[PDB]
């Protein structure tokens, strides 16, 4: 009733990749680009980043 | 009294988040904020008469 | 705004030995006259 | 010899005012055995 | 720094000597834990210069 609108409510980011597990109360906002293969990133999304 | 504190951190970069402590004079302050560190840190004045 | 400063000498860092110093408490609990 | 319950901390013994002196931030003292042997009230500061 | 928490234990004694780290016994104590949550892996020292 709060956190919805009816065009979307874009705000309340999340991260899905992250190289390691997070530890007990650990905080991250690192936004990088996140390499998924092994050719390296150049910190441009791409290919696998 | 040359000694201030300390850094932080993993990448010491914008990139990622650190840990400052510096005592100068009167209260010491500890901020966690995305600092990007000089090649060759120091505090600021010493002195002047 | 910061400035790059190199060394001027020659030799690696010394070393020294902690002898016992170091000591701190490894948890919160109030322990007295006891043997941990 | 009452039900007592200080700070959270509950039992059952006998008050009685104590000659122990606590550090300024000690609530409780424990025995050689881990049971609560003095506490302190947190409405008169008075160690008992 | 663990769980989340970073943890500063201190003592302060005074002695005189020129080039040693004194022998004897030492006792830190706790100065603060901070919740920082922060993964952290080098650091490095400020000085008055
Ligand atoms: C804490 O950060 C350290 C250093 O950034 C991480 O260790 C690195 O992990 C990456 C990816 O797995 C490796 O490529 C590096 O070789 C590691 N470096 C070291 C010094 O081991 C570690 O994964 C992080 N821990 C958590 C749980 O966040
Ligand atoms: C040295 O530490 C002192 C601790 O008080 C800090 O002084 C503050 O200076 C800022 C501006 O940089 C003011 O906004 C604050 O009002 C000051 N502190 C107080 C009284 O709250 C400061 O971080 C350090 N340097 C200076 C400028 O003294
Ligand atoms: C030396 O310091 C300056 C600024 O203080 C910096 O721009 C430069 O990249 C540094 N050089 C090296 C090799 O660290
Ligand atoms: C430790 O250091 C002290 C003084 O630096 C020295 O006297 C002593 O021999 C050293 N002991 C060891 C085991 O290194
Ligand atoms: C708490 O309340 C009691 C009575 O309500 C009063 O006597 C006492 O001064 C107050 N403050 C402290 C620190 O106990």
């Amino acid at each position: 009733h709060i956190d919805a609108k009816e065009g979307g409510n874009f705000n309340y980011l999340y991260r899905l990749f992250r190289k390691a597990n997070l530890k007990p109360f650990e905080r991250d906002i690192s936004t990088e680009i996140y390499q998924a293969g092994s050719k390296p990133c150049n910190g441009q999304t791409g290919l696998n980043c | 009294n040359i000694i201030r504190g300390w850094i932080f951190g993993t990448t010491l970069d914008s990139k990622t988040q650190s840990l400052l402590i510096v005592n100068n004079a009167t209260n010491v302050v500890i901020k966690v904020c995305e600092f990007q560190f000089c090649n060759d840190p120091f505090l600021g004045v010493y002195y002047h008469k | 705004q910061c400035v790059n400063l190199t060394t001027r000498t020659q030799l690696p860092p010394a070393y020294t030995n902690s002898s016992t110093r170091g000591v701190y408490y490894p948890d919160k609990v109030f322990r007295s006259s006891v043997l941990h | 010899c009452v039900n007592f319950n200080f700070n959270g901390l509950t039992g059952t013994g006998v008050l009685t005012e104590s000659n122990k002196k606590f550090l300024p931030f000690q609530q409780f003292g424990r025995d050689i055995a881990d049971t609560t042997d003095a506490v302190r009230d947190p409405q008169t500061l008075e160690i008992l | 720094n663990i769980d989340g928490y970073f943890k500063i234990y201190s003592k302060h004694t005074p002695i005189n000597l020129v080039r040693d780290l004194p022998p004897g016994f030492s006792a830190l104590e706790p100065l603060v834990d901070l919740p920082i949550g922060i993964n952290i892996t080098r650091f490095q020292t400020l000085l008055a210069l």
